[PDB]
């Protein structure tokens, strides 16, 4: 069974260096012509760099100079390592084996993700977001939870639990400025709410963070 | 550079449907060996691509007998005879005959349904955020179809399209909507500046906006 895994992905500061390896099965590197496709956060595909059964290398000019795709045919691994990193650079990385004048990118990889940035490790800032006295005059009653500044990706929140699934818009985190803000809206019954307990639980590993916010009616 | 565009960037089908996803080259892609190296591909949500045609016409081993390919010149294209909800995703075109090699955009086959206006909800900072120093007045416009929508902010009248960080949900796997939070962001200092905090929403379902607002003050 032909294989491909990626390894080697991580956080790096801009400028720095980081080494990708792949390792594979089930075919020789002599036969099969090798590649690094990254997808970036905005889900756009781009071609970093591919080596020939042969030996020959090709790089687009953004990449060329910058990173170097080698191989190890002996112990069947290929690498691309990767220096002058910028944010752009940030994307999930895939290694693929194609066939040499028959296509290109027949088999992909599941890839390895490197994030660059110069964000220092952050928690999360866990808001509760009660709703307006406007809103609330109604059959349904929306309610939210706003995790801000927080680094790195990613963090995990839930509404009492887990208890509370239905209903729920957890939205994708963006950066704002080099930290990552996201936010989730719970929609309930308006005899849900605030009648029984309702709290967002947000947790963000990389900084052993675990709180929880219970969303109570503002008003004086 | 041979540059290739997909459109449309999200195409909305109903299952059971012929559909013909388009990808244009900036010039000619044909490689000094006569062939044209145009492959597609499918990014299933959560996996990685995987090639479904090589060398424009060619549908690759154990790819469904619903996908096809054929083009010329500069035009391509991508059929599936009759859509399945295995086929959702986005479909990548790309150019290996001429360096550097090319990837399309991608376009997103979607799901149709009836139009559903959006649900605008507006949050006020939290009394939390406000000790810290900050205010974030946060807007959901939650379950609504189409997906194209428009969100205005208003402190005190004057729109403040300045400082806003919005995202969007992939469609909903149930329901088959969209719904968009929209943070603006401002400062506990410049927040205490004003009263009026308003969020319009304009969808095709609207032309006159959807406005939920309150008042640091007073509602
Ligand atoms: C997969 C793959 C190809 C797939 C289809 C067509 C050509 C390929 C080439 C060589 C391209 C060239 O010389 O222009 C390759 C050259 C090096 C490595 C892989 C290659």
């Amino acid at each position: 069974e032909v294989k491909l895994v990626e390894s080697g992905g991580g956080l790096v500061k801009p400028g720095g260096s980081l080494k990708l390896s792949c390792a594979a099965s089930g075919f020789s590197f002599r036969n099969y012509g090798m590649s690094w496709v990254r997808q970036t956060p905005e889900k756009r595909l781009e071609w970093v760099a591919s080596i020939s059964y042969g030996g020959l290398i090709y790089y687009p000019d953004s990449i060329k100079g910058r990173f170097t795709i080698s191989r190890d045919i002996a112990q069947n691994i290929l690498y691309l390592q990767m220096s002058s990193l910028r944010s752009e650079d940030t994307a999930m990385y895939h290694c693929i084996r194609g066939d040499s004048f028959l296509v290109w990118f027949t088999f992909w990889g599941q890839g390895t993700l490197v994030t660059v940035s110069a964000a220092k490790t952050t928690a999360p800032s866990v808001y509760p977001l009660a709703p307006v006295c406007g809103d609330t005059t109604g059959s349904s009653v929306t309610l939210g939870c706003l995790v801000k500044g927080y680094f790195p990706e990613p963090v995990t929140l839930t509404w009492n639990s887990g208890s509370l699934s239905s209903g729920v818009h957890t939205f994708p985190a963006v950066l704002q400025s080099d930290l990552y803000t996201l936010s989730s809206s719970v929609t309930v019954t308006s005899s849900t709410w605030p009648s029984q307990s309702i709290t967002c639980n947000v947790a963000h590993p990389a900084s052993s963070t675990q709180v929880d916010k219970k969303i109570e009616p503002r008003g004086p | 550079d041979v540059l290739m565009t997909q459109t449309p960037l999200s195409l909305p089908v109903s299952l059971g449907d012929q559909v013909s996803i388009f990808c244009t080259s900036s010039q000619t892609i044909v490689h000094t060996n006569g062939n044209t190296y145009l492959e597609w591909y499918l990014q299933k949500p959560g996996q990685s691509p995987k090639l479904l045609i090589y060398k424009v016409s060619n549908r690759f081993s154990g790819v469904p007998d619903r996908f096809s390919g054929s083009g010329s010149g500069t035009d391509f294209t991508l059929k599936i005879s009759r859509v399945e909800t295995e086929d959702l995703g986005i479909y990548y075109c790309f150019q290996g005959s001429h360096f550097p090699l090319a990837f399309g955009a991608g376009t997103k086959l979607e799901l149709k349904r009836a139009d559903a206006a959006p649900t605008v909800s507006i949050f006020p900072p939290s009394s939390e955020q406000l000790t810290s120093g900050g205010a974030s007045v946060v807007c959901f416009l939650n379950n609504f179809y189409p997906k194209d929508i428009n969100v205005k902010w208003k402190i005190d009248g004057s729109e403040r399209q300045n400082g806003v960080l919005n995202s969007w949900t992939d469609q909903d796997s149930k329901d088959s909507t969209y719904s968009m939070s929209s943070t603006l962001t401002l400062t506990k200092d410049e927040y205490e500046r004003h009263n009026s905090y308003t969020c319009e929403a304009t969808h095709k379902t609207s032309t006159s906006p959807i406005v939920k607002s309150f008042n640091r003050n007073e509602c």
